[PDB]
């Protein structure tokens, strides 16, 4: 998943990069206040990224 | 990982905790991993019949993480449930290539000698635990060192080590043979207890050392 | 500034254990106890505060060791700055004080002598300096009591607190010194052993 | 100089069945004397504000003990007003601690134990008596150690 | 676990042959009937954490919270029911209305 | 090490002295009184107030220009 | 040049590198209290002074943190960032205090009341100074009221919605007025000069929102919302870079720092 | 933390976000206002 | 499980030694058998209050996981702020947004802050904004001519003073209003009834204190905001709401609430003949119409809960309250709500 | 709340000292201190079991009452009956730990036995319950399945499980169990359209199920079986339906119809030399999927019907009209649109 | 008592703390201008510390 | 050595840093533009000009002695 | 593609101007052309091969990549 | 930046010592200088951009 994220993202527009950015710094600040699916949580996020990349939370994506 | 422990006459639960990580007051994370209802360890299997799954009596394993692995939540979970199947997980499990063991020992170091096969119903055989190292020793142990199609620099010279069968050719195989089984991390050492000649045949046999 | 250095031992990991801003006292025995010699007197040699605490070690050598270094007593004073606030107004609904330099952190320190305005000086801050001690504050440490100076020739002194700008107490405390004509430093109190003392 | 006092505690401190183990004598210390005239006749400060939500915040007046057994009551204001006596002197102003001896606080922990088991009868308000029994361990350590203190002091 | 396991390993466990009176083992046996009665009562505890079993205050409070008080002189297997048949109302139907009028006769 | 330890400032090391308390350039102040006799006025700064001594009016103020 | 990566996110960015104790040949790190501050600003361009202009600064400090190091700043420049009530007014002051600055006693009447525009309140006191007393044919005459009314500041009649309709068929009696926009003007005008003040509540926009649907539907709109209306309407760059810079350097004490002599890659 | 370059946890420890606005009234200038 | 005290664990445990084989021992006190006994008895004590409080939390906090029915959280203080300057303005000035503002009492060192922009016209001799506490708590509730200070304010500025108390702040959600709102909530679980349309229409977090009239196949709804007032988005958002707990087949509607002026004119009597002043009667008359507002329709003006929650302020210094025309409860039609009204106070 | 060992032993060590003086030492070896540490460690347990308790109750206790079952992981047991050749003549043991093999091969599930059990003198056949080593569903076995068994014997003949074991449990989270019951508050509502709605859906052969309310009457039609409705079912849901109704509200049934639209459109195509036989039946193909498409009530509305006429291609269609089509159809509540006669026109 | 001194800190409301705080710096501006119950005075603080909180010696604690 | 490669100016060897940057004493300059409204104007340096930002008048410019 | 009124200042000294605006929008100013554009645009230059027909002509006119309309 | 002989003949031995920045030095040494006495003006014409 990450990956191919990496591969996916290779496509994106400069105006979906920058909003992927402004997105990353918006949750950012304001936080405070061996991959293997089975018997192990180590590759969580990674396969939201794509998911959320494919789907498209925002323009380019968080996180 | 972990270690293996069974139940002693009238051994309360504080104790082996106490025993095995020093502090007694580590206990109580203990139970979670074994999975025990409040009587955690009782001695009569008469009442261990209360509800069979949700306890441990006399002569019954329990099971005791390392330390580090002692405040994981996920270790907690796993090992609260999974029971015996842990030391399967723990060691892999991968399909059964070994259908014809008498044969594959008629013509090692010659290809084409491993195969398939089936056991129970419609499902190609599997192997698990101690049975699957048994069985990738075997195979790597009977692979040329540069043949598999990627991560060369696997598999064995023995195929290039037939000779005159005096002695330092036969240290020479105890040698190969020993950093072929030692290159696995999952094995701590190899030793030799054997070397023995009957004219053209070489024997010998090594005690390995797989962690817990 | 005054500053000292110890060297540990690495048997213990040193680093977990003592936290910053701790107080360490040494003793030093000169001679024999039985021999009844005058220099049988347990004299302290240096009180201060650590503020730093590093592992060392050349594996070359196969040997390492634990540093520690601190100051005696410099450290709250110099750490301390008097910072200004820029934007408080602090007005009241048609009430106001007679005083100059009120609503303001303005703050006026007057005195006919250096001993008379040091002890409004170091009275004004010193209490409120708060740490973590289990039994007290600097004052209950520091006694800084038996000053004098020039009293007869120095006139009333109008000193203000922010004559530096957002500088340490240390600042604020060479202008009240006036030196070289005064002597101000920090040294162990014979007088009453086991405590440092404001000369 | 005296940090104002919450206007709860303020209120609260300006005012058969018999247990067969401890028994009471309604009998009040000097020292708790003086306090309770400095507080009747002098206007100490008091606060404004009530966030500190113990003691005896929602615990001692919402107990049903002040109006079912007001003699009970009255010993939960003697043990107060001894528990304030002694936190005063030690905080601040030593000066009254002269005043106090062994049977002060002898007599409080007797006291004490009568109306913490008559508590226990009842199902419901258990909380004070949560708080009775640590601080009944606590005079006992003032009780075996207030002549070393004098002393010392 | 219960307090005779664990206590110092060269401690007693058991009635002395020599003499009848053993003020260690009156010990050991009140302090171990104590702690055991308080065993039984805390697995008991159990049951009053359930609606299913709870009775006397702990009905009275599942009762509260859920607004069906307890009527004078009424048993605790009968207030459950009534407690747990509540939620199930079914109110507005004509049936039901019915029921109600058969609950209040 | 630990010499290092005597007042300093900066991000980069500087040797603090009598340097840094003499002020460097021109700052600006309000006018809270007026010596009307003297026609001498005293400053105040955002948290300080600069002449401004025992001295009423004549013999300590900040001059005016003409 | 890219911003600093003391932010969560852009931390995350940076390339991880491993290296084990098995390449460390020596180490000398520790923690230190050199660096320690408070109060933590970002000041915009030195040009900008808070005695001639907008907001200077905007700091941040934890309560719990100045208790050890007191007010101890850290400070960065950027380059990139009523007859009777009006008349006892005026002889509150008096003619001799009134005199004195006419324009800005001016703005003290009308503040108080918001009935009076500047103009109105200009005017009013100009003719008290020079004749020395106000009369009701001055007042009428600065600007028509019924002086002659009292009820008013006591009680007001509460304009419910029958009541405005009725107050809209007195203003619009003929169909003329809706054709001839210059009439309109003036009923529009007296409808709101007795509807914002003689009654309880007063409002120029909203009750011209409901003279322009009035006005739109010939007095007759298919909805009686047209009347419920007027009774249903009638009744950050300074702390964000202050906060981060609080953020990166409030926990220099408890970090470590040095230097590693790791093996030679 | 070894996963995804998560670092250690504590170092966005509970004082990294909470803080509030910086003002006099905390030392010696409270203490005249006491009326 | 059922309460055991110390003496009778006690007991118990002496009759046990006893009847253990053992006549030598003693239970006299100041022995170390009686204390060790004690101790026990303490610990078994203490077990079993704290048990019976691990019950009490274990059925709230099963009762909250239950269902989906959980409380709501705080609401943040809010009121008005008086700016005086001592001139009126000659140019139009903006403040900036964020602008704090604090008092220098060591009681209330709580901060407010601004959420939106403002601008102070010329010849305005005062601006009044709205401030928004940001401490989420009760400490808030400041009492009047306390928030006197200004941050980043300009010379023009004279003095900053809140005229009225703000007593709008809140603590977290009372365990009593939480049970009652359960209540509502299970009763509502029958659809197609009167208390099913009221638990519709409370659920909402903006409408508060609903009634429901139910003339024959009629169904009226009179709903209101802590305001008094009903904003068409906020009635059809309780319409819809209600739809799908709205009896079928029979009309509903929904016309707000008319709201009635009456004056108090209270009058108090004080103990305490130097406590009185000018600020304890704002206090008061700011009180009585906190009281006033956020009441529920359709309510009788009841006078002996109006003379008890004054009275809650102080039981001692305040001494008696007493009226001169609302003596008599005054009767509330359904679509009725007492919220205005001017208050004298009258001390005697 | 709990309280951990170091507490209870700190209160006690400072409750014996404050009663006893007689006592002063407490060395790591005291017979009175380590008498102090078990009674802490046995009270620190009990905290324990009383915390368990209070998980296990806010987790399902509440619940419990309702009724609804909970699972947990229980292993499959059955019973099982061996047989030997001859009765007895001694007491055979049976210890506990003894396996039960699958006979078939295709079969990996294995038993144990928990419990030892003594063969009586003369008893020709005994009957035991044994417990399988793998949880869940995969435990489970058919008939006839276990007659082999490891510590097998001369005696011992076969052995045979006449009932299957139907003990095999699987246990799911916290969320699917809250669900359940949810699903069962929610059943009981009555008297509204959604409480209507589901109980039509409950019985069979009821889907797309519409509802028209009004003050007068409630009017409930369906298309449920194969796009009609049946007499017979329309009694059958009068009766179900009655629960559900309002009281003093009337209630009605009544078919659906529907409304065969003719429409003869034409399309302006900008480029005329793509037109072909294809194109103009996949045009009418879409037309009448898309007009065949229509929900319950829903009126013909000419604008959506350009709308999704033109979006086929924007580039290819230029011009729409419709020769036989005035203005937007209505429809009745109980109307359905159907594509009767389409023809399409190229131009 | 350290250990329910603590706990009963750990409970106090953030405002309690502070004005134990403000109570604690008057108290300092106030100064001027081995653990045994029996036969020892280092446990003194402990006895005291422990007690403020069960008594409203002011809104929170003292040292 | 290899290590004094570092920012230095003069024959005689000075640490370069953040003092260099502030200028020491008074400098001329002559008026290009004149802001009427605001009476604060805009001075150019030799191959600089000062003030003048994006502000028109206002909130940016030089002031004028009084 | 900014809106009207948009360009403010000339960032530079402005020594003689007052203020700039901009009283049309920019509609200029398009991403890259997709698929079927291209083939719409080669469709017509494999029909303007021809010349001196109006098909040609667009093309001839179209050429240049300014050209929209 | 800079190449030098090294050697003590004492020792016997001698080295060539080389040292550089990495592309520190063209910036570190590109100063804008300041031109004083130049007008720069045109007959009748001039830029409308100030500076």
């Amino acid at each position: 998943a990450s990956q191919r994220v990496d591969e996916g993202i290779k496509e994106l527009d400069k105006n979906a990069r920058k909003t992927r950015d402004r997105n990353n710094q918006e949750i950012s600040r304001r936080e405070n206040t061996i991959y293997n699916p089975r018997q192990s949580t180590n590759g969580l996020k990674g396969n939201i990224d794509n998911m959320a990349l494919i789907i498209g939370y925002g323009d380019g994506g968080v996180s | 990982r972990f270690k293996k422990h069974v139940v002693q006459h009238e051994e309360t639960m504080q104790a082996i905790a106490q025993r095995y990580y020093g502090d007694v007051s580590y206990w109580i994370d203990l139970v979670e991993h074994n999975n025990l209802k409040y009587p955690y360890l009782v001695e009569t299997d008469e009442e261990k019949m209360k509800d069979p799954e949700r306890l441990a009596s006399t002569g019954d394993t329990l099971i005791i993480p390392i330390e580090s692995d002692l405040t994981d939540v996920s270790a907690k979970e796993i090992n609260s449930r999974d029971k015996d199947v842990l030391v399967e997980l723990a060691l892999g499990r991968d399909l059964n290539i070994t259908a014809d063991e008498k044969y594959f020992n008629e013509h090692g170091t010659s290809d084409n000698i491993l195969a398939f096969s089936t056991n129970g119903n419609g499902d190609l055989d599997t192997v698990k635990g101690i049975d699957n190292m048994k069985q990738q020793l075997q195979a790597r142990l009977l692979t040329p060192r540069g043949s598999l199609m990627l991560h060369p620099n696997y598999g064995s010279d023995l195929h290039n080590l037939f000779g005159l069968n005096i002695p330092e050719q036969a240290t020479l195989i105890e040698m190969e043979v020993l950093r072929t089984l030692t290159s696995d991390n999952r094995v701590k050492s190899a030793n030799l207890i054997d070397w023995k000649i009957q004219g053209n045949v070489y024997s010998g046999q090594f005690s390995v050392e797989i962690k817990s | 500034s005054s500053v000292f250095q110890i060297n540990m031992a690495g048997d213990t990991y040193w680093d977990k254990l003592v936290m910053a801003n701790d107080i360490i006292r040494i003793f030093i025995t000169p001679n024999d106890d039985p021999n009844d010699k005058e220099g049988k007197q347990e004299r302290l040699i240096q009180v201060g505060m650590v503020s730093q605490v590093s592992k060392v070690g050349s594996y070359g050598n196969d040997q390492t060791q634990f540093r520690i270094t601190g100051q005696s007593f410099v450290k709250p004073f110099m750490k301390f700055g008097l910072g200004v606030i820029q934007e408080v107004q602090a007005v009241l609904p048609e009430v106001g004080w007679l005083i100059d330099g009120d609503g303001d952190n303005e703050v006026k320190f007057t005195g006919s002598s250096a001993h008379e305005v040091m002890t409004g000086i170091i009275r004004r801050f010193i209490p409120y300096m708060k740490y973590n001690y289990t039994e007290n504050t600097i004052d209950n440490y520091l006694d800084y009591d038996d000053l004098s100076s020039w009293d007869e020739f120095e006139k009333l002194t109008e000193v203000s607190a922010f004559t530096n700008f957002d500088g340490s107490l240390k600042q604020l405390m060479d202008m009240v010194t006036a030196r070289p004509f005064n002597e101000l430093f920090f040294k162990n109190s014979e007088k009453t052993p086991g405590k440092a003392q404001l000369v | 100089n005296f940090i104002p006092q919450p206007q709860g505690l303020l209120r609260f401190l300006n005012t058969s069945f018999v247990s067969k183990f401890y028994t009471p004598q309604l009998q009040l210390s000097e020292l708790a004397k003086k306090v309770l005239t400095n507080i009747k006749t002098d206007d100490i400060p008091v606060l404004e504000r009530e966030f500190n939500d113990n003691t005896i915040i929602h615990k001692a007046n919402d107990t049903l003990l002040k109006v079912q057994a007001p003699r009970m009551y009255m010993i939960l204001q003697s043990i107060v007003l001894e528990a304030y006596a002694i936190v005063n002197c030690f905080v601040e102003n030593p000066s009254s601690l002269k005043y106090l001896t062994e049977e002060d606080v002898s007599i409080t922990r007797e006291n004490l134990n009568y109306v913490a088991d008559y508590l226990g009868n009842y199902d419901d308000y258990n909380s004070v008596v949560l708080d009775l029994r640590d601080l009944d361990l606590c005079f006992s350590a003032i009780e075996l150690q207030l002549p070393l203190i004098k002393k010392e002091a | 676990a219960n307090f005779l396991k664990n206590l110092h390993p060269l401690l007693r466990r058991d009635r002395n042959k020599k003499d009848n009176q053993d003020p260690n083992f009156a010990l050991i046996d009140a302090l171990n009937e104590e702690m055991n009665q308080v065993e039984k009562d805390a697995i008991e505890s159990k049951l009053q954490s359930s609606l299913k079993t709870s009775t006397s205050e702990y009905l009275d409070k599942f009762g509260d919270w859920f607004g069906v008080y307890r009527k004078t002189d009424e048993k605790d297997d009968v207030y459950r029911a009534r407690i747990i048949k509540y939620l199930l109302l079914k109110r507005g139907t004509n049936n039901a209305i019915i029921d109600a009028i058969k609950d209040y006769l | 090490m630990v010499v290092r330890f005597q007042s300093s400032m900066g991000r980069s090391l500087k040797r603090v002295d009598s340097d840094d308390l003499n002020v460097k350039g021109l700052v600006l102040a309000t006018v809270s009184k007026i010596n009307y006799k003297y026609q001498s006025v005293e400053v105040k700064v955002n948290n300080l107030t600069l002449g401004s001594r025992i001295g009423d009016d004549g013999s300590l103020a900040v001059p005016y220009p003409k | 040049l890219r911003k600093t990566p003391f932010n969560p996110t852009e931390w995350r960015a940076l390339d991880m590198i491993k290296v084990p104790t098995e390449d460390f040949i020596e180490e000398d790190v520790g923690k230190s209290d050199v660096e320690t501050y408070s109060i933590f600003t970002a000041t915009p361009a030195g040009m900008l002074k808070e005695l001639n202009g907008d907001v200077f600064s905007k700091p941040q400090f934890h309560p719990e943190l100045t208790d050890r190091y007191g007010y101890t700043k850290f400070e960065v420049e950027n380059i990139y960032l009523t007859y009777s009530k009006i008349m006892k007014d005026l002889s509150n002051y008096g003619r001799d205090n009134i005199s004195k600055g006419i324009d800005k006693y001016t703005s003290k009447l009308s503040s108080k009341y918001k009935n009076l525009k500047k103009a109105q309140a200009k005017k009013i006191i100009e003719k008290f100074v020079k004749e020395g007393k106000v009369t009701e044919k001055e007042y009428e005459k600065i600007t028509g009221n019924k002086v002659d009314d009292e009820l008013t500041s006591d009680n007001r009649p509460k304009l419910t919605k029958d009541k405005l309709k009725s107050i809209l068929k007195e203003k619009f009696k003929t169909q003329d007025d809706f054709n001839n926009s210059k009439k309109k003007k003036k009923a529009k005008t007296d409808a709101l000069k007795e509807l914002t003040t003689k009654y309880r509540f007063g409002n120029k926009t909203h009750a011209t929102t409901l003279l322009d649907e009035y006005i739109k539907y010939k007095g007759e709109p298919p909805n009686d919302e047209a009347f419920d209306k007027y009774l249903k309407a009638i009744e950050s760059p300074l702390v964000m870079f202050s906060r981060m810079l609080f953020n990166w350097y409030h926990g220099n004490p408890n970090f470590y720092a040095g230097d590693i002599i790791v093996l030679g890659d | 933390i070894l996963e995804d370059g998560k670092g250690s946890p504590h170092r966005f420890a509970g004082l990294w976000n909470q803080s509030s606005d910086f003002m006099g009234g905390l030392m010696g200038e409270d203490t005249s206002k006491e009326l | 499980m059922k309460t055991r005290k110390l003496t009778n664990i006690l007991s118990k445990l002496i009759d046990k030694t006893m009847a253990g084989t053992s006549k030598i021992t003693d239970f006299t006190p100041g022995s170390a058998s009686r204390s060790l006994l004690e101790a026990v008895s303490l610990e078994i004590e203490q077990f079993y209050i704290l048990t019976k409080e691990n019950i009490d939390w274990g059925i709230q906090e099963g009762i909250i996981e239950a269902f989906d029915f959980q409380k709501r959280q705080s609401k943040r203080a809010y009121g008005d702020v008086t700016i005086q300057f001592y001139q009126p303005l000659d140019m139009r000035m903006y403040i900036p947004a964020g602008t704090t503002f604090t008092s220098t009492r060591q009681e209330y060192p709580q901060q407010f802050e601004t959420l939106v922009d403002y601008y102070a016209e010329p010849d305005s001799t005062e601006i009044v904004v709205e401030v928004y506490c940001k401490e989420t708590g009760v400490a808030g509730n400041v009492p009047e001519g306390t928030i006197n200070t200004i941050a980043s304010g300009s010379s023009l500025i004279r003095s900053v003073n809140n005229e009225y108390s703000f007593n709008t702040g809140t603590k977290e959600e009372s365990q009593e209003d939480f049970k009652r709102r359960f209540h509502s909530f299970v009763e509502s679980r029958g659809r197609a009834t009167n208390k099913s349309v009221r638990y519709g229409a409370l659920q909402i977090p903006d409408v508060e204190g609903v009634y429901v009239y139910e003339e024959t196949g009629h169904i009226t709804v009179f709903a209101h905001d802590r305001n008094g007032n009903l904003s068409d988005t906020l009635k059809e958002d309780i319409i819809d709401a209600l739809q799908d707990y709205r009896p079928s087949g029979i009309m509903l509607d929904v016309t707000g609430v008319e709201k009635e002026e009456v004056n108090v004119s209270a009058t108090v009597t004080i103990s305490n003949k130097s406590r009185i002043g000018d600020t304890l009667q704002k206090h008061i008359e700011s009180v009585i119409r906190s009281y006033l507002n956020n009441l529920k329709t359709s309510d009788d003006l009841i006078i002996t809960d109006l003379i008890q929650a004054i009275m809650n302020i102080d039981d001692v210094l305040i001494y008696d309250v007493s009226f001169d025309n609302l003596d008599e409860n005054i009767i509330v039609p359904p679509q009725g709500i007492i919220r205005a009204g001017e208050i004298k106070v009258e001390l005697k």
